[PDB]
């Protein structure tokens, strides 16, 4: 059982993890999740914009 | 009676009565690109009739000591016909072959030819004789055309490997007593589903005489050798304009 | 203990090796985090967004540098005539290096995917006008006319209320990855040349100025993915900092 | 549909461990079935088996077919660089080309296409193959990275290429490496040219140079600001995993020349058998 | 003008065939992009008296500092690695 | 830690051993391969392919070497004379290391399991004739006269619409495994000795040549295995490649 | 777990590897598969040959 | 990596020691064996003649 | 620095320090140095009988 | 090289000592009148 003390509880995947230690930022990387949100990079408007209909009418 | 036989595709037919087995090259037939294997977004397009058809190229003459000749596909064919339109206008081709290679004589001469299709068939030099220079083939010699092009040491292919191993490849023979003509389809082969057909030669079509022609005098001597060809599963997309090479 | 054997590759320190190392603070605990808007994950999610690509990147415009961000469009006395023309190369040097898209690409070796060009037409009200954007795929140089430009894929802009159009470049490549196009040998991975022409006339009455501005905007489409992530060759380093 | 035209392999795989049985046969005597006649024209091999010709007896063999599968074939270190640092400013830039020395070349050879993952094993010494106390720094650049330009360059802080560092007192060191090709395999044999244009003849170099092989630049230096007294001299050797082939080839019977094309002395063509006297007297 | 990107795509503005592509997004996740050891620091000892205080910014050499600073927040966890010699390269029993 | 303690082994580097190494690219994935023609998973598959055996492998004819792939035959005037005589030996200098079974024992080093040649005859549609093919085992030179070599392993070949006859060299050896022979002790590993001799003459008629020739062929059988896999002695590199 | 990034997916036989890291191209060779078609190399005809029949009849 | 200790025994060769050691060919497998009269095993059968 | 080769018969064997033959990619070849443990390795029956 | 590009069979001499050409029906009209110089040339059929 470890210290649960690493920078980020998220995004490392569901186990994938190696630790030989009590303290949990001692671990090694991991695989890396591949969820990604681009819409709030791309569309963040507050009315939608569909593809086929004029964007301004 | 399966020494007969008749290749019919497109507008032409071929008939023979003096034939071996047709060879299907690592026992696959041609096909088109399946959606797994595609890269490539835009829809090709696929003429099926006027560019699966047999070509027929220019004719050679079996001498006495001729050395060989070879081919380069689909080189031969990109200023002949429809195939050789699309194949300037687009800048992806895919497509496998149907070699046929036709040569009759009489029963009593005699000779044999190796007919045998080499992908990847790259050429080297003498390297200036003394093997000093680094010397590379010209133009015209990797890429002769419809005509063809002379082997010069046929018993390295003129590439360092021998002939006395070149049957490892799909090959038939025409032996003068047993058969005149020989038949091999060839599928696509590369690395990548579509390629260049200006750029890339996919293989090499060889007929060398491993047994020299032989007849008494007063008989023909002029024993002809000709080439005729198929595409089977043509394919091209990347429509731009007509560039030549 | 137990019998052991030590292989090749001991007492070797390679800095992409992913490994387990020993720990400075027992029993630290970090500080929580909160709450920040705009979180990435993945480095695809600012490779879809639109940056200003520099299609005006001329000689003359270096001690000036604004004005390479748009390029002129104006009446014209013959027809048929082109505006602009240059590659689709992401990774080249050229107009691609001002985009976020085109600087992230440098720190990868092969590309993938679909593109898209973005031209925005700021003039008057006033003014209308149709032009050609023509995508040609590999073999040839910039086409001589119109009338061979057409003959790749190509888009027909007309300009009004909506002052945005979009040319997708599309995957076309025998590859299913790119290297970055190169003068010599990697030639082979170039992708290919945009060009725009008239098609018809800039027409203006009386009062609006003739001559106007296009604003070139470039992404990459959801097909779009990277690999072999390496070095970048924008920054460097000669002289020590501070 | 009122158009009615718009409606519209031979072999598979079999696991063998071991190789064939051999059945008992007897005599035979009649007309008809000729199974040693051929026809060698029809490009197939010959089916004639031991028991049609000879009288055969019952042999049940267990012999292995294990060590000419081509991973057991492939999976062994040879050498492909060798690198040395007498090149005097204490780095050598090597642009990665594995056909240079001619005993792996010709394996490699035997076949068109190949897709493998690799394992590079680094053996470092001095010119006579002494050891010393010494930190070296062996760092990958892929095609389109910043090489380094001298021993103190920017392009040596590695932020992003991967580099290894070690000693020369140090066992040798491993790799592994994925492959890494744009295509599906590599390819030893390119027919054709890269680029589009006219193809003269001060371009002819250009034949068969396939830029899907070309993987970049393999740096080497000696780590710190100050020149080193020593010489040194880096061996490479590469084991080939998880091997996929394709299209056999004519195995080569001429020596190589140079790295990048088939070419061969044309006035020393060496005959592929060891001649005799007689072909009646061995 | 919306601020908003294009949402145009292939099928829209040509004729397309059908693709089913299984090219990787791992490598681009920021985990892989930084998950590398790069140079954040030289330190000399010729400073004449056997010691050396440092002040730690890592801020110092370009490369890493142009990767992190694509971002304007950052949390992480680091892995330090000390490489030492003489300033030829040669080690001492030290 | 856990005590551990270190063998004999440590710290070698033996080529041929397989084990784990370290990657160098964290989260890389390859190009996602395509459909090919052509591949090859044992090497045996290429051993069973014939190809051209060079009987006719004379000091004179190393000038014109496109004449060491076939051997005279012609109208005799005595009866029994022998055309040609060469050993079995597939890893031995010689007529067999033209074929690439030849050339793919020299990376084994031992071998066991049935040949085959196929000789294939070349004359006239008008030409007959009928040949001795016997297979000689051990103990003896080539026999000096037919009724001699006719004790043996043999098959009489009558030239017709079958063009093509087969061989079979069995497989009679005293070990499971044969290594290479060579002048020495490893002559206790030969093979035996082929030969083909005249039946019958070469008939010919009025206006049809008088000679014709022979090419020979050879493969393995099903029954073919290799071991003990090794360097080849067929390349050489004295001179640096390039 | 691993990253799924290794050259060949098959004829390495059902497991009889060996991995110490996240990606799969580190493994060992492991034991090879004895699958073989020597047919598509020796008798790659359109019409099969029977063994006992003329070949060309 | 795992934390490890090394101890005395150390890079030591026992001439009688039993242990793994490794393989120079992958892949080969001998010659099978057949059938031959009068094998030992144990000494203590030839002790009794 | 050494390096042990093991050549099976028929092999081409050395006949220089600097031979192609140390190429070694099929023979099975030792790096070791002096200063290292005692090379191991195991060696299966090979003999044809 | 310029004739083969339409309809053509390639024949062998042999055991069948015959072989057929077939003129398939490659016309515009659903029906042709008889081929002449002049305006009726619109009608022809092509060469052998
Ligand atoms: C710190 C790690 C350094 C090791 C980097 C090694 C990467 C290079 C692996 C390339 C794999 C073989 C690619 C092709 C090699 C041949 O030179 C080409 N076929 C040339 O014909
Ligand atoms: C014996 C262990 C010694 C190692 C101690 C290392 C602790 C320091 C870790 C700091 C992590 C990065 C913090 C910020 C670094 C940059 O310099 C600042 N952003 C300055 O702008």
């Amino acid at each position: 059982h470890e210290n649960s003390n690493s920078a980020s509880e998220g995004s490392t995947i569901n186990y994938t993890t190696i630790n030989y230690y009590k303290d949990a930022y001692a671990a090694s990387a991991g695989r890396q999740d591949m969820s990604q949100d681009p819409k709030k990079f791309t569309d963040p408007v507050m009315d939608v914009i569909h593809e086929m209909a004029p964007p301004l009418k | 009676s399966d020494r007969v036989a008749q290749l019919t595709i497109g507008n032409s037919t071929i008939t023979t009565q003096e034939a071996a087995n047709i060879v299907i090259a690592y026992g696959e037939w041609p096909e088109y690109c399946p959606d797994t294997d595609a890269t490539a977004v835009d829809k090709p397009t696929r003429p099926d009739v006027s560019v699966n058809r047999f070509f027929t190229l220019d004719t050679k003459s079996w001498a006495k000591d001729s050395k060989g000749w070879y081919w380069k596909f689909p080189d031969v064919l990109t200023e002949v016909g429809v195939f050789g339109q699309n194949a300037q206008f687009h800048y992806l081709y895919r497509s496998g072959f149907c070699v046929h290679v036709q040569c009759n004589a009489s029963k009593f001469h005699q000779g044999a030819l190796l007919v045998a299709v080499l992908p990847e068939y790259v050429l080297g030099t003498i390297a200036g004789g003394t093997g000093n220079e680094n010397s590379h083939p010209p133009y015209a010699t990797t890429q002769p055309g419809q005509v063809g092009a002379v082997l010069t040491h046929p018993y390295v292919l003129d590439a360092g490997i021998p002939l006395s191993q070149l049957t490892v490849c799909p090959h038939q023979w025409i032996n003068l007593r047993t058969n005149n003509c020989a038949t091999i389809i060839v599928p696509y082969m590369n690395t990548v589903p579509f390629d260049s057909a200006l750029n890339h030669c996919n293989f090499g079509l060889l007929v060398i005489p491993v047994v020299p022609l032989d007849f008494n005098a007063g008989a023909t001597s002029e024993i002809p050798i000709t080439v005729t060809i198929a595409p089977m599963c043509a394919e091209f997309a990347g429509l731009r304009q007509a560039v030549k090479q | 203990g137990i019998p052991t054997e030590l292989k090749p590759g001991t007492n070797q320190f390679l800095t992409t090796d992913d490994g387990v190392s020993a720990p400075i603070l027992p029993g630290f605990h970090p500080t929580p985090p909160i709450h920040i808007p705009g979180e990435v994950h993945n480095l695809l999610e600012i490779c879809r967004v639109e940056t200003i690509l520099e299609v005006n990147n001329l000689k003359t415009n270096e001690t000036t540098p604004m004005q390479r961000l748009c390029f002129p469009v104006s009446v014209q006395s013959k027809t048929g005539e082109l505006c602009a023309a240059f590659r689709a190369d992401p990774g080249r040097d050229g107009p691609w290096q001002s985009t976020i898209l085109g600087q992230l690409c440098r720190y990868y070796t092969q590309w993938s995917g679909s593109l898209e060009v973005t031209f925005m037409f700021a003039g008057s009200f006033m003014a209308t006008g149709k032009m050609l954007i023509a995508y040609t795929p590999p073999g040839g140089n910039v086409p001589a006319d119109r009338i061979t430009a057409m003959l790749g894929t190509h888009v027909i802009w007309d300009f009004g209320l909506q002052s945005s159009v979009t040319l997708v470049v599309p995957w076309i490549s025998n590859t299913h990855y790119r290297a970055h196009a190169r003068a010599g040998y990697f030639d082979y991975y170039t992708t290919g040349i945009i060009t725009i022409w008239y098609q018809t006339n800039y027409v203006v009455p009386i009062g609006a100025p003739t001559t106007a501005y296009i604003v070139a905007l470039a992404a990459a489409q959801d097909n779009f993915t990277m690999k072999l992530c390496k070095d970048t060759e924008d920054i460097e380093q000669t002289a020590n900092i501070q | 549909d009122p158009i009615a035209d718009m409606i519209d392999s031979l072999t598979a795989l079999q696991v063998l461990p071991t190789a064939a049985n051999t059945e008992a046969s007897s005599h035979r005597l009649g007309t008809g079935v000729v199974p040693a006649l051929q026809a060698a024209e029809t490009g197939a091999s010959s089916n004639a088996s031991d028991k049609n010709l000879i009288e055969t007896r019952c042999v049940l063999n267990h012999h292995s077919t294990q060590e000419t599968a081509i991973g057991n074939f492939f999976s062994r270190a040879g050498l492909v660089s060798i690198i040395t640092m007498p090149n005097t400013d204490g780095y050598v830039n090597w642009d990665i080309d594995l056909m240079g020395y001619a005993q792996l070349r010709r394996k490699c050879e035997l076949f068109t296409y190949m897709r493998f993952d690799a394992e590079f094993t680094f053996v470092v010494a001095k010119p006579n193959g002494v050891l010393v106390p010494q930190l070296l720094q062996y760092m990958y650049v892929p095609p389109g990275a910043p090489k380094p330009t001298s021993r103190d360059s920017f392009a040596w802080q590695t932020a992003t290429n991967p580099s290894v560092f070690v000693k020369m007192t140090d066992p040798p060191a491993q790799v592994s490496v994925p492959f890494m090709s744009p295509a599906s395999a590599y390819q030893w044999f390119y027919d054709g040219y890269p680029t589009f244009g006219e193809h003269l003849q001060a371009n002819d170099l250009d034949y068969g140079q396939c830029p899907n092989n070309m993987m970049g630049t393999f740096s080497i230096r000696t780590v710190g600001t100050e020149k080193s007294p020593h010489s040194i001299t880096l061996r490479v050797y590469m084991r080939i995993k998880h091997v996929r082939a394709w299209i056999p080839r004519p195995l080569r019977n001429q020596p190589y020349l140079f790295k990048t094309n088939p070419n061969y002395k044309g006035n020393d063509i060496k005959c592929t058998s060891t001649s005799r006297d007689k072909i009646t007297t061995l």
